């Protein structure tokens, strides 16, 4: 595993206009901010 | 017919056309007059009513009724999304004369009676006094003339 590494998590902020079935030239100003976590990791209940 | 639809709409009603033409001279007859009222239209300034397209297309997405006349216009839609027109040089003695004002007030002219050559004017107008509303298919009519 020494020739495949991670070195940090990191987030991602990604925009966009709605979709072609959704467009009016008033709702192209209404952009979809987002975000989505890199290198992260999901878990189960805290032990603490 | 020269070179190498037949129904039309009217009060919610199709009526087909069974125009027939069987030779060939009345045809370009016609044909000289048609190209020849559509040349004399475009001017100087249809250079800077053409690079006014764009402007055409954002107020089609920005209003309502520029989307009913944007879509039946079988060239607009193409050009100002696939022709593009530079930035126009300047018109030769451009402080006295005025090209919008010729390039549209000789397609006034050349627009009435377009119609009334290839086809024919209007003679009589129906105007019942006290009679009916409307008048059936076969109904007489009370007109003055035009």
């Amino acid at each position: 595993l020494m020739g495949d590494m991670a070195e940090r998590t990191t987030a991602i902020l990604v925009s966009s206009a709605p979709d072609a079935g959704a467009a009016t030239a008033t709702t192209r100003n209404m952009r979809i901010y987002d975000g989505a976590l890199y290198h992260g990791l999901i878990m189960m209940a805290y032990q603490a | 017919r020269t070179a190498a639809a037949d129904v039309i709409c009217y009060n919610g009603r199709r009526y087909e056309l069974e125009t027939n033409l069987q030779h060939r001279d009345g045809s370009d007859a016609a044909i000289r007059t048609l190209v020849l009222n559509l040349m004399f239209s475009i001017n100087e300034g249809c250079l800077l009513l053409l690079a006014l397209i764009p402007t055409l297309l954002v107020q089609g997405a920005h209003d309502g009724y520029v989307n009913l006349l944007i879509q039946t216009a079988n060239c607009v839609r193409e050009t100002g999304q696939l022709i593009n027109i530079p930035p126009m040089p300047r018109i030769q003695d451009g402080h006295r004369r005025f090209p919008i004002y010729e390039t549209i007030s000789s397609w006034i002219s050349t627009s009435s009676r377009l119609g009334d050559t290839l086809g024919t004017r209007a003679i009589l107008r129906v105007c019942v006094f006290d009679g009916p509303s409307t008048v059936h298919p076969g109904d007489r009519t009370a007109v003055i003339q035009v």
